[PDB]
């Protein structure tokens, strides 16, 4: 899990996409 | 500029003991306050966007107007290469530092509008040539506000262990072998409390 929220944070920097399981 | 590197994750219960190992086995840390701030052109290509970055550890968080009175570093940071897997990383990273009045509007000018921003709160340390962070991404309170408090995107958020070097020439075979050569020994040296890999950027 903590694997899926570096992958969804770094998306974030990224790209300013906030996953769903960042709020 | 080319940016080789390693990334790992490390969970909130196990920060206090990582830390201290990473305090036992590296020199530093020096601690890292950063507002980064990306800008857009105005499929989108991430890899062409500005990447602002302001040390916000060096300001007074009751200055109202702490963007104006900044130095500002640009980034533009391209994808990773692939086929790298089961090696470190590598991606481009051009750099360049900006002043004088309001470097956000002049990127603005340049036909540029704003997509996101957040903080950068962490710890850095260096061994074999190499810098190692730790850290953990924010969220202002309000935009483009440096006055606590800052939070963070989930309550379970992990801290981001990200292992790097750069070197200027990618031509330079020598360079970059030998910064490849000084990743591997930092993973080593951290493999007994964090496993390193190579994450797509």
């Amino acid at each position: 899990n903590a694997n899926q929220m570096l992958t969804d944070i770094l998306s974030f920097m990224k790209s300013g996409k906030r996953a769903a399981a960042l709020e | 500029m080319q940016e080789l590197y390693l990334l790992g994750v490390v969970p909130s219960r196990r920060f206090e003991a990582v830390v201290n190992s990473l305090s036992k086995t590296l020199d530093g840390p020096k601690t890292i306050l950063e507002f980064w701030v990306v800008y857009r052109p105005k499929p989108r290509q991430p890899d062409s966007w500005l990447r602002l970055c302001s040390n916000i550890e060096s300001h007074d968080e009751t200055d109202t107007e702490w963007s104006k009175n900044t130095q500002w570093s640009m980034y533009l940071e391209g994808n990773s290469e692939p086929k790298r897997e089961d090696k470190c990383g590598i991606r481009p990273v051009n750099r360049a530092k900006l002043t004088n009045g309001s470097v956000t509007e002049f990127v603005e000018k340049m036909g540029y509008e704003f997509s996101h921003e957040y903080i950068i709160q962490g710890l850095e340390y260096f061994f074999f040539d190499t810098t190692v962070r730790i850290y953990q991404t924010l969220i202002p309170s309000q935009q483009r506000s440096i006055k606590p408090p800052f939070h963070p995107m989930n309550e379970e958020q992990p801290w981001i262990l990200h292992v790097y070097t750069h070197v200027a020439d990618a031509s330079n075979q020598v360079a970059m072998a030998k910064a490849e050569a000084n990743l591997t020994k930092v993973k080593t040296l951290l493999s007994a409390f964090c496993d390193l890999k190579n994450v797509r950027l």
